Order: C-alpha cells, then structure tokens, then sequence
C-alpha cells in the first residue's frame, strides 16, 4: 500500500530527501520546536532522520500549521 | 512555557524510534510561564 497524490497541505521549506533540511531555508518558528526537543543541525542533515522530522510538518498541514500550533494558548 | 507541540513532535519521532541530540538531559523550555493578565478573586463572603 501507499499514500494518495493529493499534496494539498504540504510544508514549504528547503527540505530534500537527498540531503535533508537546508539551513539557509529553515524557518525560525519551526526551529522553536526542533530546539525544544533537543535536535541538532546534524540530525536535520541526515536523510532518514530529517525524513521522520519533516513528516510531522506536512502531517499537521505544512509550516504555517506548526507556526500556528505553538502559537496557541 | 507551552511544551505540548514539542511533546507532539517527540511523540511523532517515537513512531519511528528517533532520539534527540540532547538525549533528554536538558531542562526548562524557553519563556516565563506567566498566566493571562488582570485576574479576579472572590467577594467578601466571610461573616461580620
């Protein structure tokens, strides 16, 4: 089995499956969460590790979703 | 304050078994935990 090709709520960031997150395009509000967890830039440059991390962003509805979720009270 | 969204990120990495680089040896997330401003208290209900 596999996921459906909707791609309607994806997170805009410099992530690629070949090298992971681009530090030059990493959002500073999305970084709030990464740092609260204790994640290093080395984990963000691992393909397999950053593939797990990025899944959480597109899952809530991309970067604008996490940027709002931590803004709740 | 407000750690529930970072807790949600940790709960998501736990579905794949991933660990943070700090390995849970850190303490106290950023910003003061101050409640919403201008709070009330109860009336003079005690007897004279």
């Amino acid at each position: 089995g596999s996921h459906m090709s909707n791609f309607q709520h994806i997170g805009h960031v410099g992530w690629d499956p070949n090298t992971g997150f681009d530090l030059n395009n990493l959002d500073p509000e999305l970084k709030n969460l990464f740092d609260m967890c204790g994640i290093s830039e080395a984990q963000l440059k691992d393909r397999e590790t950053s593939k797990v991390i990025y899944d959480f962003i597109e899952k809530t509805g991309g970067v604008e979703a996490v940027k709002n979720e931590l803004r709740r009270q | 304050g407000l750690p529930d969204v970072a807790q949600r990120l940790m709960q998501h990495l736990a579905e794949h078994g991933i660990q943070p680089a700090r390995n849970m040896a850190e303490h106290i997330p950023p910003a003061p935990n101050w409640p919403a401003p201008t709070p009330p208290v109860q009336n003079e209900q005690s007897r004279p």
